[PDB]
RNA sequence: GCCUAAAAUAGCUUAAUGCGUUGGAGUAAGGGUUAAAUCUGUAAAAACCUUGCAGAAAGCCUUAAAGUAAAAGCAGCUAUUCAUGCCCAUAAAACAGUCUAUAAACGAGAGCUGCGGUAGCAAAACGGAUUAGAUACCCGUGUAGUCCCAGCCGUAAAUUAUUUAUUAAAUUAAAGCGCCUAGCGAUAUU
């Protein structure tokens, strides 16, 4: 796998990593 | 802290962790004597006494302790803090029991002195003391748990209890379950010791201590599921402050704490002292809980007045 | 030219307790020479340096030069000249 | 001075030795009934007693240290072959199959 | 702990004993090491260039040696 | 009264130079440092500001009777040559050198590095 | 096996040497061994000295003992040592079975026979 | 018989560092930056000679790892338990294989629960600077964590695909598998 890869896949790993905390407090999950 | 994680995973030995049957019973957490060998019958006849309850009331019959009263049979234990009688004589252990007047353990210890007839006498279970361990005092002691010597035979490392602030009263300072406390150095007639709540202090050469410590480890972990588990212990319940009326507490009025928080009879409890600024006993105590100096204590409204 | 020790001598003599014997593979500072420098087999070289860490365990060297034992070479003179003294007149 | 031979005897038996050599000694005497003779210490009978004795000895052994994850591999891996040895042998020599079997106090569940 | 006698008050030989003994007991090792800290793995970098430079060193002075060694140079 | 033998002790830590002046049973008879001179924080690193300490220790050192001294270095720098040269070039004889920079067998763990 | 044994002891009188030296010999000897040699290099001075909480030590008396013993005999011999208070430091270490290998007494006894042999 | 940077278990050593540490001596700074300041001191600090207490880590040897510990990984000293590796001398008449559908065990660092410990370092946090802004990089303090014991979690840019023959490698031909079929796009459902 090349640097150009990784850094593809980075943005969205991020993404999802912020989405899971603001949820991890909440009555009802935003999905 | 408890939590409900530690009760179900059940890990720890010597407790009893009681199954989720009842709304009582879901966070109860009790200890395990028969698992630890700790006799839990009836005392001995010749070290025991029946006494009536007083529930906190004086010779006048009023009441002076607040929230006693109501729980089982009371029955006392004799204790020697001082085993100065049994210098010489060695001595084995045959019980180690539970005393619910205290959180820590007792130990049966019978003397058979040359020409008379065996002594049995109670004495505070040091840690690690089992049924058959053999305990000595007096000069000429080993330095092992359980062994009472006078301060200027016990090296400043090893951690003591059961210490006598006067040389032949009898221990009183280092009693409660798992505590102890060290020797830090020793000048000419006088140690400095640093007791269980972290204060340093002096404290005459010539009293003695044991060495170890208290004999119970799971103080801490125990928890009441019920309301009437400490029922049965001899305590009653407790009124809050601004749930009473004016003319019964400071805090009685429709508003909630209206003042600075205090005592039923108007003084301030989140940090206002207590203790003497002048008293006698200012001469052994170099610091205080928390690291204050006791010059900073005895000397701090002189200043302002100043 | 220097001394050197025959491979046979060290693994005869390679103990800790010989102090004079071990010194021959320490730099004047103190420290343990590679073993480019002493010459020794793989073996032989984990041995001396074995020896050399339980000595300074025991007390009988010291991890590096020290200001405050500078008289011990006379001490050491002096011994030995007591003891050559008193095998020959036995 | 005389000569005190109590103590040579002592020495050169297996008093003062490590427990592992003690074991594997009385190891080769309990095989001193199956081996084919007097110096057999690689016939298929010889090799599957002394695993099997290995496995006894082993069972107290990690009573105790239930950290040693090394040893157990070992064992696990002398294990499997000692089955599949076993499996060999009855498939292609049921006689010398038989007897190892009943040495040992096995049961007969080495089939394919 | 190294010691240097000043002889005939030449203070600027003792001085070079001292960076001498510096060099080759391996003091100025310990203090480079000690001046901030490097994982393992960044350590082992670090080590690698040292030692590159170093080769390099020793490969430009042997190309001079054959020189000096064939047309007997005095450089 | 000047049949005195003393002890210079020499500090450098890449950002300052200490001396300090002792007799040989460890007490402090004068000490100087580049700030007390005038050097500040920036002008402290110089090659000058080393020299002006040790000349202002030296003349405290001669009117106390310290003529003939010993230096212990401690640290690896540049501002130890200046210091020596000039106590020397000042009147006060030095008869030995003396390096004890600690070495640790292992140790602490320093911090982290810049990322400047 | 074969074990040796290194003392350093403080600079006391004989009679406290010997009492020392007494306590592991009767360790030895009750737990089933045999001791081989014994001695002493009388007091000597140390590398550097061995600081106790508030005493210091710049020299020992030094003393070895060589003894053979099931292999449970080193950690009553480390009892013993810590427990006594005159003794500063110590070390157990182990040594060979036997001086010579099996190798060198075939050769021994096959010379024997070749000069046999030849007679 | 010896050896071991192998694993588990238990004892022991201290170079340096820290302090609401002891005594002596001495007096204005110490610390830090591109340049400064916050901060620590003058009510007696740093520096120097001494006293006490404490945790972590292992200079030279020391080098790859050449041990390969199965992989993750592994060098302060000594001993026990156990497993390897070396020499020298033996042993087997019939037995022992490769690969893995399925199943199980081991498994860095971070993180979670309880118990003990807390020097140094350091997320978060709070101040001083830099800058158009600095919510970052730099400086000063500094809690979890890093450490010990018992559990949970099973994730890495967590090594070169495995085996036979040939071969320095390579190349050539086979045996049993897993995975890929343009990219892009889910916290889909189970
Ligand atoms: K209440
Ligand atoms: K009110
Ligand atoms: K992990
Ligand atoms: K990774
Ligand atoms: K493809
Ligand atoms: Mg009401």
């Amino acid at each position: 796998i090349t640097t150009m890869q990784w850094r593809k896949l980075k943005i969205k790993k991020h993404k999802l990593r912020k989405r899971r905390k603001a949820n991890r407090m909440r009555v009802v999950k935003v999905r | 802290k408890y939590t409900y994680k530690f009760k179900q995973a059940r890990a720890v030995p010597g407790l009893v962790y009681w199954k989720p049957r009842t709304p009582g019973l879901r966070h109860k957490i009790s200890i395990d004597y028969d698992f630890l060998g700790v006799y839990t019958g009836a005392p001995h006849k010749d070290l025991s006494a029946a006494v009536p309850k007083l529930s906190g009331r004086n010779n006048h019959g009023r009441i002076t302790a607040r929230h006693r009263g109501g729980g089982m049979k009371k029955v006392l234990r004799q204790v020697d803090y001082s085993r100065e009688k049994v210098d010489g004589i060695p001595g084995v252990v045959e019980r180690v029991e539970k005393d619910p007047n205290r959180s820590g353990f007792l130990a049966l210890v019978k003397y058979q002195p040359e020409g008379q007839l065996p002594i049995f006498k109670y004495h505070l279970a040091p840690a690690e003391i089992k049924a058959g361990d053999v305990l000595l005092s007096g000069d000429g002691a080993p330095v092992q748990a359980g062994s009472t010597l006078p301060l200027r035979s016990i090296p400043l490392g090893t951690p003591i209890h059961n210490l006598e602030l006067t040389p032949g009263k009898g221990g009183q300072l280092a009693r409660a379950a798992n505590v102890s406390a060290v020797i830090q150095s020793k000048q000419l007639e006088n140690a400095i010791v640093k007791l269980p709540s972290g204060e340093i202090r002096l404290i005459n050469l010539d009293c003695r201590a044991t060495v170890g410590r208290v004999s119970n480890h799971l103080q801490r972990m125990i928890n009441y599921g019920k309301a009437g588990e400490r029922r049965k212990l001899g305590w009653r319940p407790s009124v809050r402050g601004i749930a009473k009326n004016p003319n019964d507490h400071p805090h009685g009025g429709r508003t909630n704490g209206g003042r600075p928080s205090c005592t039923p009879w108007g003084v301030y409890c989140k940090g206002q002292r207590t203790r003497r600024r002048n008293n006698y006993t200012n001469k052994f105590i170099i610091t205080r809980k928390g690291g204050q100096p006791i010059r900073k204590f005895a000397e701090a409204k002189k200043l302002k007045a100043r | 030219f220097r001394p050197r020790s025959t491979h046979q001598e060290v693994t005869e003599m390679a103990d800790f307790k010989n102090v004079s014997f071990l010194t021959q593979f320490l730099s004047p500072a103190g420290r343990i020479q590679p073993r480019r420098v002493t010459k020794l087999t793989e073996p032989l070289q984990r041995r001396i340096a074995k020896s050399v860490k339980l000595a300074r365990n025991m007390a009988l060297m010291a991890g590096e030069a020290r200001l405050d034992k500078l008289h011990l070479t006379r001490v050491r003179q002096e011994e030995l000249h007591r003891y050559q003294l008193k095998k020959s007149v036995q | 001075q005389n000569a005190k031979a109590h103590l040579v005897e002592k020495f050169l038996g297996p008093e003062f030795r490590p427990r592992i050599k003690q074991l594997k000694a009385k190891r080769l005497e309990a095989v001193n009934d199956i081996k084919r003779h007097e110096a057999d210490v690689s016939s298929p009978e010889v090799r599957v007693s002394l695993m099997t004795y290995r496995i006894r000895d082993s069972i107290p052994l990690f009573d105790e240290c239930k950290k040693e994850l090394t040893g157990m591999r070992k064992l696990e891996i002398m294990f499997n072959k000692r089955r599949r040895i076993l499996r060999g042998l009855r498939k292609h020599n049921f006689p010398i199959y038989s007897m190892i079997i009943n040495k040992l106090g096995m049961r007969d569940i080495y089939s394919d | 702990a190294f010691v240097a006698e000043v002889r005939d008050g030449n203070v600027d030989a003792a001085l070079a004993q001292v960076k001498k003994y510096r060099k080759t007991e391996g003091v100025n090792d310990s203090v480079r090491k000690k001046e901030y800290f490097l994982r393992p793995s960044l350590q082992k970098f670090r080590d690698s260039e040292l030692t590159y430079a170093k080769n390099m060193g020793k490969l430009i002075h042997e190309r001079v040696n054959w020189v000096v060694k064939r047309k007997k140079i005095k450089l | 009264v000047l049949q005195l033998e003393g002890v210079v002790h020499i500090l450098n830590t890449s950002n300052n130079i200490v001396l300090t002046l002792t007799d040989k049973e460890g007490r402090v008879k004068a000490w100087t440092t580049p700030s007390s001179v005038g050097y500040k924080n920036a002008k402290k690193r110089l090659p000058v500001a080393a020299e002006t300490a040790a000349g202002e220790l030296a003349k405290r050192a001669l009117a106390l009777g310290y003529s003939t001294v010993a230096v212990k270095i401690k640290g690896i720098g540049t501002m130890t040559q200046y210091a020596v040269q000039m106590l020397s070039s000042s009147g006060i004889k030095i008869t030995q050198l003396v390096d004890v920079t600690p070495v640790p067998y292992g140790g602490c763990r320093p911090s982290r590095k810049r990322r400047v | 096996p074969l074990y040796e044994l290194l003392c350093l002891a403080k600079p006391l009188g004989k009679a406290e040497i010997a009492g020392a030296m007494k306590i592991v010999g009767q360790t030895v000897l009750k737990r089933g061994g045999f001791i081989t040699e014994v001695q002493s290099y009388g007091e000597q001075q140390l590398a550097y000295d061995i600081r106790r909480p508030f005493e210091i030590y710049p020299s020992a008396h030094i003393f070895k003992m060589e003894f053979a013993a099931p292999t449970d005999i080193v950690r009553l011999v480390t009892h013993e040592m810590r427990v006594n208070e005159n003794v500063l430091r110590w070390v157990v270490v182990r040594r060979p079975r036997f001086k010579h290998t099996l190798q060198e007494l075939l050769e021994e006894v096959k010379a024997q026979e070749n000069d046999d042999f030849k007679a």
